[PDB]
RNA sequence: AGGACCGAACCGACUAAUGUCGAAAAAUUAGCGGAUGACUUGUGGCUGGGGGUGAAAGGCCAAUCAAACCGGGAGAUAGCU
RNA sequence: GCUCGCCGGAAGACCAAGGGUUCCUGUCCAACGUUAAUCGGGGCAGGGUGAGUCGACCCCUAAGGCGAGGCCGAAAGGCG
RNA sequence: ACACAGGUGGUCAGGUAGAGAAUACCAAGGCGCUUGAGAGAACUCGGGUGAAGGAACUAGGCAAAAUGGUGCCGUAACUUC
RNA sequence: AAUUCCUUGUCGGGUAAGUUCCGACCUGCACGAAUGGCGUAAUGAUGGCCAGGCUGUCUCCACCCGAGACUCAGUGAAAU
RNA sequence: GCUCAACGGAUAAAAGGUACUCCGGGGAUAACAGGCUGAUACCGCCCAAGAGUUCAUAUCGACGGCGGUGUUUGGCACCUCGAUGUCGGCUCAUCACAUCCUGGGGCUGAAGUAGGUCCCAAGGGUAUGGCUGUUCGCCAUUUAAAGUGGUACGCGAGCUGGGUUUAGAACGUCGUGAGACAGUUCGGUCCCUAUCUGCCGUGGGCGCUGGAGAACUGAGGGGGGCUGCUCCUAGUACGAGAGGACCGGAGUGGACGCAUCACUGGUGUUCGGGUUGUCAUGCCAAUGGCACUGCCCGGUAGCUAAAUGCGGAAGAGAUAAGUGCUGAAAGCAUCUAAGCACGAAACUUGCCCCGAGAUGAGUUCUCCCUGACCCUUUAAGGGUCCUGAAGGAACGUUGAAGACGACGACGUUGAUAGGCCGGGUGUGUAAGCGCAGCGAUGCGUUGAGCUAACCGGUACUAAUGAACCGUGAGGCUUAACCU
């Protein structure tokens, strides 16, 4: 009865739940801000985070990881060049979030998730 | 872990080679029979030259089971298939006198001190 | 199954007290803006807490 | 012994018909009636055929 | 060569489940039968109500068949409701 | 616009049948869409279909229909 | 009757593996099926796995499971050969 | 016997135990020779019965992945 | 005079089938169930010779008699034919004792052990399979025992549809034929989202006469209530030998219930790895997508069982059948009539859980609130402004809590959740590179790399300060205590 478990299926099967936060995860450190739903973003943070904590330490095995992962080399560019920079200090908790309001379609709980840094 | 319906294989000379449970004795709706268990059989497979044919019915005490059996530390005895010695549905003596596989120390009841004499280990 | 009577506006109404909305008595007002946003959530102007943090 | 038995149909019917069954233990002849449709008479029908059935077995033995 | 075999398209409809105010006024899903023949299918014709057609069930004849639909006898008759 | 997923002897691209402007463009959001809609096969207005070689029409026939005279049948009408 | 999981004739129908128009992944091209967002109770439907035993279930091995391809070896009773 | 009421008839086999099954007897209620009789290889989504393989059908149920169920926002029935 | 078969004669000419059926009606009239009755069935008593070794009272008990039960088959049509729409099995049960076991006793022709019959007793338990459609029954193997019935022959708006009852077909028999049957034999749609009552859980409101946060008493209610074997006592008592107790104690199993993952396993589509076909990143390499997770092999936390612990009481009071004591009515006898003592898994408690809505609304502990005006039906009044505490709630991070609520933890006066660090655990020698080899590939670097829910720490992120609800000493009457 889902004592002491942990993730949330957020109504997708596996496969379509992993390429999701996979598109997601790419999408967030383009913009450094994204609009989404607040239980989407509360999951978003155990995926991104991860790569971020892979990109302060730079090599040619966690590049390929970066990439196994995201399957994108535009992330890997902003990535361990941009992020993993500027994050070095930073000791876990890159991403804020913040509670928009509701969404006016469905009704939903709309979620601002954004970088900590986003120095401009 | 042997039931009702289940074939096992015999540990003994006895001219016997494959019997099946048919009822497990004890309680009352008693389901399993462990190693350290008396149970009523028949023969479904038999030798020849044999002291019994196929067809009859006796009691016969388990010696090696597939789920084994534990010890007072928590270790268990996993064995690899199911075994049995025949024994005198009336008297409740062992037939055969060789027995053909290793068994368990539970069987060290005084009750089959035969079977223990008569063992290769354990 | 059905009802074997008609119910009457009696047992509608009863049934149905438990159906009114709540209110929100959450209402705070930013400390810059000052504009009435919902407690824990950012302002429509993207402030919080005093933080244009959306700068929208 | 007294056991019931179904019956026959043509749209919904559900007919139970009683059936007697006498058993003699010392000879483990079974007789049973349902010749009749009154429980006692197919009880004393049946008890005909098992006195002239018991009666059989007497002439076999002489 | 084969009313031959295995097996898609195509045709059909044995089993099970779902469905039963269904997605659907007999379908879907997963397995099945035939699959060069007594095969299947498109287009256009012919046979019609106590007649048509029928590898014959009394089955089909525009979702309606031990007797189709429409109109008229006809506001039939009704010891029954 | 950038990624993700699905079909791919089809959920693709063309014709006949059959519907009948549903096609394109501008514009509007009450009604219709099983939700919202600045969106649409929705309302309104304008516009689009160009053939000696494609098809029909045309010439020639099949099953079969009609059928001058003719035969038959109360009449209708039937066969030819 | 509907913007309905159905039905509807003919043509073209590629690359890799493959006997194949099966099938799996893709091309050209076309769509994500016109309500969604959370939760992750009983229970229902669609599926996966399972100790030991192996039909003892039941009307019945229904359903599931299992077997499954190519080459070669080998193959009984019976027979209309 | 797809036919046998009495009847699960009586013996053989098969199982630890077999009202069904496979041979036999003949006491054929009420088989019978184109209302065809007795057999018969092959064939059968055919009826009945065993054996092996095989498995959650079952002893005995447990866990997990999805669509509903439950909550929230929009719309919004039906039998009775 | 024919002729009126049914003789007030429908004219004096007239046989059947339908389960393919159809229409109009009936519980006026049948089948299932219910109701009344209780012939029959079942059970219990009365007298009784005899059978029986002597003796019926050790039972049985012929020949006859009197009643109860409403479990059988029937009798009567009271209820329903504008529907009460099924036999059996599965699941789940619940009640009555005329008890199958276990328990407490009387008698014996019970020596012993072990049985037979009768009395008291319903607490709890009251099998697994082969054949059949099965109720039933037969057989096999158990068990302490494998009880008898009621409850629409319990239960089909819970399932199945095997039997039997729709339409197809075949065989025997009967009929001239349609078709039928004390017949049997293949194939044959089980519809419905729960308004009310009820039941299993869970909340909102208000009330408890001041408000609030906790801890309990405890009426009352429910759950639980089975039992075998082995040894000991003692191989004693009894006994001719063979056999072989009561009582009390210890140990160990079967079924059942509760709880729990430490142990052995299952699962673990969020972890690691292997590998087939194919597509993509330009190619190799390395990876990702897809094919049930593609197919697979292992596996953490959880959940869970087949796994691991625990329980059933003992005891107490009052009784049943029964054994009694004393003892008169009746100078004796006698358990009873006064009085007194033992006496069952049964009754009330003892064990566990719920529980003050027990409106009869309890008790205890702690905390907080003691401002001006008016109108005044002069009221436990209402309104304005000033005050609004204790605490709660809202919102937020979440939980081994949870359908939604509710409940628990925390809210920077910080470890609630996530991230991060370390380790654990699981998986098995990553990538890249160097060397060897024709190559596939291997070796070294390396038990490394990668590690979801686990454990110990860290405020980097998000839990904002405040606002909102809630108030201002709590009526009357009487009595007891201080002025």
């Amino acid at each position: 009865m889902r004592h002491r478990k942990s993730g949330r299926q957020l109504n997708r099967n596996s496969s379509h739940r992993q390429a999701m936060f996979r598109n997601m995860a790419g999408s967030l450190v383009r913009h450094e801000i994204i609009k989404t739903t607040l239980p989407k973003a509360k999951e978003l943070r155990r995926v991104v985070e991860p790569l971020i904590t892979l990109a302060k330490t730079d090599s040619v095995a966690n590049r390929r990881l970066a990439f196994a992962r995201t399957r994108d080399n535009e992330i890997v560019a902003k990535l361990f060049n941009e992020l993993g920079p500027r994050f070095a200090s930073r000791a876990g908790g890159y991403t804020r979030i913040l509670k928009c309001g509701f969404r006016a379609g469905d009704n939903a709980p709309m979620a601002y998730i954004e970088l900590v840094d986003r120095s401009e | 872990m042997i039931q009702e319906q289940t074939m096992l294989n015999v540990a003994d000379n006895s001219g016997a080679r494959r019997v099946m449970c048919i009822k497990v004795l004890g309680g009352s709706h008693r389901r399993y029979a462990g190693v350290g268990d008396i149970i009523k059989i028949t023969i479904k497979e038999a030798i020849p030259r044999g002291k019994v044919k196929k067809g009859d019915v006796l009691k016969a005490v388990v010696v090696r089971t597939k789920k084994g059996v534990r010890r007072p530390d928590g270790s268990v005895i996993r064995f690899d298939g199911n075994a049995c010695v025949l024994l005198n549905n009336n008297s409740e003596q062992p037939i055969g006198t060789r027995i053909f596989g290793p068994v368990t120390r539970e069987l060290r009841s005084e009750k089959f001190m035969k079977i223990i004499s008569l063992a290769p280990e354990v | 199954a059905v009802q074997q009577n008609k119910p009457t506006r009696s047992k509608r109404g009863m049934r149905r007290s438990h159906d009114a909305l709540t209110a929100v008595t959450s209402l705070s007002v930013d400390k810059t803006s000052g504009e009435k946003h919902l407690r824990h959530h950012i302002t429509a102007d993207g402030y919080y807490r005093g933080r244009k943090v959306i700068a929208k | 012994d007294v056991y019931r038995t179904s019956g026959a149909g043509g749209q919904h019917v559900n007919r139970t018909e009683s059936a007697v069954r006498i058993t003699h233990i010392p000879t483990g002849i079974v007789t049973q009636c349902q010749n009749d449709r009154s429980q006692h008479k197919n009880k004393d029908q049946a008890m005909k055929q098992m006195k002239a059935k018991l009666y059989e077995l007497e002439m076999q033995k002489k």
